[PDB]
């Protein structure tokens, strides 16, 4: 256990939650414009009558 | 670069101040000289005989240039086996200096770093809603502009003199565009404010228990003093060998040397005492060391063998232990220390200024049109 | 009497176990060299306190706050040339212009002349930003905790009377020890309300500090380090590091001519030599 | 891996819940309405304007009991913001790492056709792998 | 896979509801007496 | 002011747990010096034991 805990190293832990996450995500808005064409499916259902 | 210009000058500072404090209490005279070379001292191999001599403090102690030594004295078991110790005034470790300073978020991700998808997304969203509420209102089941102005206000939610258009049906396409404007804003706001809480990586060291100076490169230049007591310190353990190969290659003369070099990245790392490295942090506010504190030592008296100037000197450095002038010591030079909008909203405020000459400029044109 | 009363009246040999070390100490028998930095410390009952969300100068620093008056009177100044053009809203431009930053006041009529509806936007947008902004920084006061110290340390003007203050607190330490002769040599009026605030166990003066039946208590530094280390509850955290403290250490007793310590000065320099200290 | 996790995984009853209470304070702008001028059922557009916030002009009721209900309301929808918000937080610093491979029977290792980019992998040569 | 593998706006929602849907049936009683006032 | 400040106390009550309400560390002197709480035990006659 002690030269195991010698010769590997263990400074990258299992999944840290560093800043990686770069601001941008792309299934939000498009889950957004799915319930937005859904709204302009509606739209043109009011509009038709 | 000089090796016959000695002058007189003008010594002061904390072990001076404690020279002082000694001359007041014991009745003496003295002598305060400089040490030829600028190394500590270390039991290093002469040229013939086979033999080891020493140099430094010790060097000119032992051939009787000296008396007694008032200095920052790495204490050891190699010193102890040939002269006598003091008790330590100053107690004091070891710990790493690295350049962990460097500004986050230079402009706080606004539209310039983070892509260009946010701004032209919102310009195309109200320009398609805005050809959609125009086909609504001239063809129901001024109008233009009041139309643009309703969009960017709800689009925008800060309440404004405008009024919606006959809405029949396009009160659904107002209320779902104002949910989108604001679940838009609101995950802005928090990710943008998630982000600048858990933006902290890690470019240190933590001290000792680090294998990438275990197994180190040329990324972690990290060195130590020419000929200093830490080496010998590092040279008596029997898994430091690796750390004594990569600092021997690069030993510096002073301190100072390495605080310039590692001012100006040429190092990465540099293993020096606590408090001094504390006292350089006040100092040079680019400066943040490490947490991890090893070989808990202290500063004392270089002394000689059996000599008068051990038991009472002794009690004088206990009497000041005792009372506060370890406190005075600390006031004179221990305890003495030395979103922002000016980078990150700099250049928000210039295109904001920019798009305020361009909309006066069209403003301007169309008061020459109309 | 104890350890100093078995070595020198010589029915002892030296005193391997922990010690507190003085001037009296080291004319009647000879220390060793330390070998571990235990100053004093003082431990308190240290209830929750506050994070002091108080103040803020980050976004402004009272610098940026010029510009802010520029640019309101340049909107007002824009918003008059539209009313020339073309609705009280002159001196009110800065009213309408910072209320509806906070976007709760009463509409004011806003020109259909396209340029204060546009420039409202631009500063309103801005303010929209500035606010998530101040939000993220109230967001980011929470990666650090700090709960203010009560007592900085030895020379504390709450040490100098505890009716100076409005508050009036208690603060002890052990029976017949060096500590006790330290502020004897130090401050005999601190002993001197420390005589009608006396204890008898150190776990128990250690739980009235937990029950409240203590407000403070002077000891050793790193015994009370590893006494709030260990500690069930976690509650005690002490103040500082030995800065305002005696700053001594723990060493080896011996009586006067001991050929011993030489070698007993080696072996701790020998122990701390290779890190099994 | 930044996912996208909003009104579908999260809100998947507390959005009834909301519609529920919506329906109520409609009835009652509307009952007022009615006890004491086109607010019958442009009410629903008012009150889910009066949600967000998002600077809707629309009118300012003569009755108390409207806006009475109109404040309590936007106590709650601000409320209800904060606690998105703080939702949001908690869906960022809670932050799972997704893999595009979770096993090394993985039908792309079958064929890198399975997904639009052929993906690539390899060993040592003369391995026991 | 077969048993180690296998294993067997939420939070902010019921409280808040409860107590609201209660302010506001004793808000309706309110009005009640309101407009009983005048 | 007073809202946004709410809406960050608020978010900070969620953003923590309460980290190590338990102890999960063997080399703890807490558990070197075990008290009458902690009621950590073994199999009889395990390997464990041995
Ligand atoms: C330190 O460095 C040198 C001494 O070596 C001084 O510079 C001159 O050095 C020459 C010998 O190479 C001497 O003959 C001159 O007398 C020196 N100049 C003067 C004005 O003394 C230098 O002045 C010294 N001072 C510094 C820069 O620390
Ligand atoms: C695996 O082992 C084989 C057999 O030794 C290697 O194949 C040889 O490759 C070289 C070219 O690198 C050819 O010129 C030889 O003809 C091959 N066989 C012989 C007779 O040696 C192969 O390169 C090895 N692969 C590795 C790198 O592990
Ligand atoms: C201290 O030393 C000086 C110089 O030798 C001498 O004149 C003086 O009398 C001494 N005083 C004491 C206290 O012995
Ligand atoms: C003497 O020894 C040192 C190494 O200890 C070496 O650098 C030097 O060149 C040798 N020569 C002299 C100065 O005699
Ligand atoms: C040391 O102190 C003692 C105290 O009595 C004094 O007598 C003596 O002269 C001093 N000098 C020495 C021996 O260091
Ligand atoms: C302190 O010493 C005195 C000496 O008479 C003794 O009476 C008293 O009990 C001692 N207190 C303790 C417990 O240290």
């Amino acid at each position: 256990e002690e030269l195991e805990t010698l010769w590997l190293t263990g400074i990258c832990h299992n999944e840290k939650n560093e800043v990686m996450s770069s601001q941008l995500d792309i299934d939000n808005m498009a889950g957004v414009f799915y319930m937005l064409a859904a709204a302009m499916a509606l739209s043109l259902i009011t509009f038709i009558w | 670069g000089s090796p016959r210009h000695t002058v007189p000058q003008c010594c002061y500072g904390f072990c001076i101040d404690l020279l002082i404090k000694l001359a007041r209490t014991m009745n003496f005279t003295y002598e305060v000289h400089l040490v030829a070379d600028g190394k500590f001292g270390t039991q290093e191999r002469v040229n013939n005989s086979n033999k080891k001599e020493w140099n430094g403090m010790m060097g000119e102690l032992l051939s009787g240039q000296a008396d007694m030594i008032v200095a920052p004295l790495t204490i050891n078991n190699e010193r102890a086996q040939y002269i006598e110790f003091s008790k330590p005034f100053k107690y004091q470790g070891l710990t790493i200096l690295v350049k962990k300073e460097i500004p986050r978020s230079t402009l706080d991700s606004f539209m310039q770093p983070f892509q260009s998808t946010l701004w032209l997304l919102v310009g195309l969203s109200v320009h398609v809603v805005a050809v959609m509420l125009y086909l609504l209102d001239r063809f129901s089941p001024l109008t233009l502009s009041s139309a643009m102005w309703f969009s960017w206000g709800v689009l925008l939610n800060s309440g404004i003199g405008e009024g919606a258009p006959r809405s029949f049906s396009a009160r659904i396409l107002g209320m779902v565009w104002a949910g989108f404007a604001m679940i838009i804003v609101a995950s802005y706001t928090a990710n943008l404010a998630a982000f600048l809480v858990l933006d902290r990586p890690e470019e240190r060291i933590t001290g000792i228990n680090d294998p990438r100076l275990r197994n180190p490169s040329d990324k972690f230049i990290y060195a130590t003093v020419k000929q200093s007591s830490v080496d010998i310190y590092f040279r008596r353990q029997v898994e430091l060998s690796t750390m004594y190969r990569h600092m021997e290659k690069h030993n510096y003369e002073s301190a100072a040397e390495a605080i310039q070099a590692v001012r100006d990245n040429k190092l990465h790392a540099f293993i020096w005492d606590s408090a001094v490295l504390e006292f350089e942090a006040s100092q040079k506010c680019d400066l943040v060391t490490t947490g991890e504190l090893f070989f808990r030592s202290g500063f004392g008296i270089g002394m000689r063998k059996d000599s008068p100037w051990k038991q009472n000197v002794s009690l004088s450095i206990l009497k000041s232990h005792e009372n506060g002038f370890m406190e005075d010591l600390d006031k004179t030079w221990v305890r003495y220390q030395e979103t922002l909008t000016f980078e990150n909203m700099a250049g928000v405020f210039m295109l904001v200024a920019g798009g305020i000459v361009a909309g006066i400029f069209l403003i301007f044109i169309e008061i020459a049109y109309k | 009497n104890g350890m100093i009363g078995e070595v020198v009246y010589q029915r002892a040999v030296m005193a391997v176990g922990s010690l507190t070390i003085n001037e009296e100490r080291s004319e009647v028998v000879d220390f060793s060299v330390p070998f571990v930095e235990t100053g004093i410390s003082v431990m308190v009952s240290r209830s929750n306190g506050t994070v002091s969300p108080s103040a803020f100068l980050e976004p402004f620093s009272a610098s940026v706050w010029v510009m802010m008056f520029v640019m309101l009177l340049i909107v007002s100044a824009i918003a008059v040339f539209v009313f020339e053009y073309f609705s009280f809203t002159i001196g009110k431009a800065i009213w309408l212009l910072w209320g509806l930053v906070f976007n709760n006041s009463v509409p004011v009529q806003n020109p259909k002349g396209t340029t204060s509806k546009i420039m409202v936007s631009v500063w309103a947008f801005f303010a929209v930003i500035f606010l998530a902004s101040y939000t993220a920084n109230l967001a980011a006061f929470m990666i650090q905790e700090e709960f203010v110290d009560q007592v900085t340390g030895l020379s504390d003007k709450k040490f100098q009377r505890p009716h100076d203050y409005s508050p009036p607190f208690r603060f002890g330490t052990v029976p017949n020890g060096s500590t006790e002769r330290n502020i004897r040599n130090n401050y005999p009026y601190m002993h001197q309300y420390m005589t009608r605030f006396n204890q008898r166990g150190v776990e128990d003066a250690l739980v009235s500090l937990k029950t409240g039946k203590l407000d403070a208590f002077i000891y050793d530094a790193a015994v009370l380090n590893y006494k709030a280390g260990r500690d069930e509850g976690c509650k005690l955290v002490t103040i500082g590091s030995g800065y305002i403290f005696a700053t001594t250490g723990y060493g080896i007793a011996l009586q006067k001519g001991s050929p011993w310590k030489r070698q007993i000065d080696l072996a701790l320099l020998q122990f701390v030599g290779d890190g099994e200290m």
